[PDB]
């Protein structure tokens, strides 16, 4: 039984050097062959194919190598691997109905749930306003102390607007709340006017941008379909360079995916990698920029893979099949072929595919209290500053009696 | 003498309910897990079957369940800011807090009667049962702000 | 209770010193909340200090009712009660 | 009857949902009244095929007739075509 | 025209006897297609004359 050695369908045990015959292996098409064999009451022995390549064809001296070759030349009776059903290999071996649909999916870097930072409040204005406001503040109280205090002509103080004072009313002003004493003589209105005008300016700004940020956050739409990709050209779609996924897109008729296949010809740097290893990182080393062309099978094993930093989007772009392959002119075409229609009825090619790609993986509107979670821990910290400052000036009278 | 007595019940009522609050464990119903993982048992491979849950402070249970009443021990730290909210909420520090600031409050009020001049007694109960329940409003942010993420 | 607290807690203040009792507290920060207006301040430090949070507490709360509420009645998603 | 389950769910005005395969699932969904959809993903595998008399020589011609019309792309626009293009919800 | 195409709102509506009407049967155009697709069936007719 030719075999080929791809995660999760064919995997090395943990202590595979401490066995051997069929044991040595472990994945879904070692769990296959066992249950294929044993519904048509058939022994095999697991070998992989040297070459390791799926099969293609020379396309000169007409040899096909790999798994093809290994069975159409009688070197093997049954190929039980994640061999796509194409038409070119259908002229010289028989497969059998497909025990896996799948499809060209694409693969983006897993997002992350931004948990809201303690002070983000303040996100509406920049750091430099909000020092700025305290600046002005301490200039307009001082001045707002300067203008009332100073003019020996008028003092009993002439009104109650001391420094003490005046940073009160200045809070109280930007806050828009607050009673008590307003500026009665022309210079003090015209402190009090400016910042009175300053603080309208300042409180609408934050609550337009605050608006503005909610509504933002609350009209991304998330990409969900191959169209998306082709109309956006700031993250970069790639798929690979030998295999079905780039002969897709350049046979592709279809003007949503001849764009794509455009674009991915004479973009530089060359979208088009070598080994999948190398994509899947790519993705994961490009902070949720990259996008993988790769089989919906395979990404979903990945997905499900520490460190967990992929997930499935959108959907199949076309529909393929993995298929069991045996020579042709042999006698295990129609007991194998029914072998695959029982075992899924049954549920068992479900409950091996949820076995593998779930089971055995390692991935498992409203204003919340974490984005105002700062602003709560300012007032309990200004209650019990208040508190301290309380207590310090009773004790301070308490021992000088 | 009748203004005491609230005071004195109140007391008791408070502390009594915190640390009951503290110690019982249904402070959430999320839908989890409460047992660890089963490597070789192959129940449900490694994840194992969520079902409707009571959460506490320091340990998960399940309601419903094959598993009924097994309870496991919380984890907190998994796998800067994130990091001292972890550290907080993990040690429930402001809910056990309020529980000694409560307790506190009831011994100087026990204080108060064998002390009948010291009139700085009663003020300093006072402080502690309005401080006990600001730690109460800060365990309760951190609370919620923790299981959020 | 704060407010009410640093407020009346010191007799070398009383005949009350002013009138932040429990019932005016309460009054004084419904109406900082609710945008209104101010019926009586704190003159002290420390009431100062309550006032100052709870006012800035408010601001932040009341914009961000408002903001929040904009984005709900500009942007109408509609959630689809089953996934899988 | 398969009407009488589709009725069932605009009638129950979402108290309801019916279990049928994907494919007539995406053929309601693009007709009016256009108020049915499908949420979610397929919760088994089955494949249409085409059948010939058990025998025939016309086995293996139709065989290879319907695997290159699916590398080709006709098998996927002539879905597109009878399921969306003649649609009527958009 | 794209724009119209995905709209279903506003009914697009060419003539019975002319280009106009050859155009789109004949177009090979996906963003056009479609909307040959359309005209072809719906009701009522928005083929004028
Ligand atoms: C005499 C009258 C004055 C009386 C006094 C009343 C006090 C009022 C203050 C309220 C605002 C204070 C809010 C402080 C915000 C600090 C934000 C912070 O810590 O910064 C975020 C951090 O840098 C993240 O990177
Ligand atoms: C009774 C005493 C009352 C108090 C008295 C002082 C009150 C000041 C209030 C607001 C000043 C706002 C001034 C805003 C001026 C805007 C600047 C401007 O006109 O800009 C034109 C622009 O540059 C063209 O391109
Ligand atoms: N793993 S992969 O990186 O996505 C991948 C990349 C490239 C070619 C693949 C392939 C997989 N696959 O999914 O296992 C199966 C498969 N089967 C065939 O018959 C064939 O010709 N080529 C392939
Ligand atoms: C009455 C004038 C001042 C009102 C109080 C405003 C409180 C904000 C000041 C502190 C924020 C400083 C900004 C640093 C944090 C950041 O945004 O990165
Ligand atoms: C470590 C806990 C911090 C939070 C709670 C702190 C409460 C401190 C209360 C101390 C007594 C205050 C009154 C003392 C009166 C006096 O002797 O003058
Ligand atoms: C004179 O100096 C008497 C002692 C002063 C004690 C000051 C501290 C009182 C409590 C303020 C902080 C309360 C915090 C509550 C949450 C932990």
């Amino acid at each position: 039984v030719t075999t080929i050695m791809e995660s999760p369908y064919v995997m090395y045990k943990k202590n595979h050097e401490m066995f051997e015959g069929n044991d040595k292996y472990e994945g879904y098409c070692v769990d296959l062959a066992s249950e294929i064999a044993k519904h048509i009451g058939i022994k095999y022995k697991i070998a992989i194919v040297p070459d390791g390549k799926y099969g293609a064809r020379d396309a000169d001296t007409k040899i096909w190598n790999g798994m093809v070759g290994e069975l159409v030349y009688g070197k093997a009776e049954i190929a039980i691997a994640p061999l796509t059903i194409t038409l070119v290999r259908e002229e010289v071996i028989d497969f059998s109905k497909p025990f896996m649909s799948l499809g060209i999916s694409i693969m983006i870097k897993k997002p992350q749930k931004s948990k809201p930072g303690v002070f983000s409040f303040l996100d509406p204005l920049a750091y430099e306003i909000w020092m700025c406001i305290v600046f002005a503040y301490i200039g307009v109280s001082v001045v707002l102390f300067l203008v009332s205090r100073f003019s020996p002509y008028e003092w009993q103080p002439p009104n109650e607007f001391g420094i003490f004072n005046s940073l009160w009313f200045s809070l109280g002003a930007f806050m828009q709340q607050g009673c008590d004493i307003s500026p009665r003589s022309l210079s003090g209105r015209i402190v009090g006017g400016v910042w009175w005008f300053f603080t309208l300016i300042i409180i609408s700004s934050y609550t337009a941008n605050l608006a503005a940020f909610l509504t933002v956050e609350r009209m991304v739409s998330p990409i969900e379909s191959a169209e998306d990709l082709a109309k956006q050209t700031e993250i970069a779609y790639g798929t690979l360079d030998s295999g079905s996924t780039k002969e897709f897109f350049r046979r592709s008729k279809i003007a949503v995916y001849e764009k794509m296949w455009t674009y991915m010809r004479s973009a530089e740097p060359s979208v088009f990698t070598r080994t999948t290893a190398e994509g899947v990182a790519r993705v994961r080393k490009s902070k949720g920029k990259f996008a993988f062309l790769l089989e919906s099978t395979m990404n979903e094993y990945i997905e499900q893979r520490k460190p967990c930093d992929t997930m499935k989007v959108g959907g199949n772009l076309d529909s393929k099949g993995y298929g069991v392959a045996t020579p042709k002119g042999s006698s295990l075409r129609t007991p194998v072929n029914l072998a695959v229609l029982k075992l899924s009825e049954a549920g068992v090619l479900d409950k091996l595919k949820n076995k593998w790609w779930y089971d055995k993986g390692e991935c498992g509107s409203a204003l919340s209290l974490s984005n105002v979670a700062g602003v709560f821990y300012i007032l309990v910290g200004g209650l019990g500053l208040a508190m301290l400052v309380a207590l310090i000036e009773f004790c301070y009278k308490s021992r000088a009696e | 003498g009748v203004q005491m007595l609230l005071t004195i019940v109140g007391a008791f009522a408070a502390f009594s309910l915190m640390t009951i609050a503290v110690g019982t464990d249904y402070w959430l119903y999320s839908r989890g897990v409460c047992k660890t993982k089963s490597v070789s048992e192959n129940e449900t491979s490694k994840k194992n079957e969520e079902v409707m849950t009571h959460s506490g402070l320091w340990r998960t249970c399940c309601l419903e369940g094959n598993f009924k009443g097994l309870c496991k021990q919380i984890d907190h730290f998994p796998e800067t800011a994130e990091y001292f909210l972890r550290a907080v909420r993990a040690s429930s520090i402001f809910p056990i807090l309020s529980v000694i600031l409560l307790f506190m409050g009831g011994l100087c009020i026990a204080a108060s009667e064998f002390y009948k001049t010291r009139h700085n007694i009663i003020l300093s109960a006072g402080i502690f049962f309005v401080s006990a329940g600001l730690s109460n409003i800060i365990g309760i942010i951190v609370y919620i702000s923790a299981n959020a993420g």
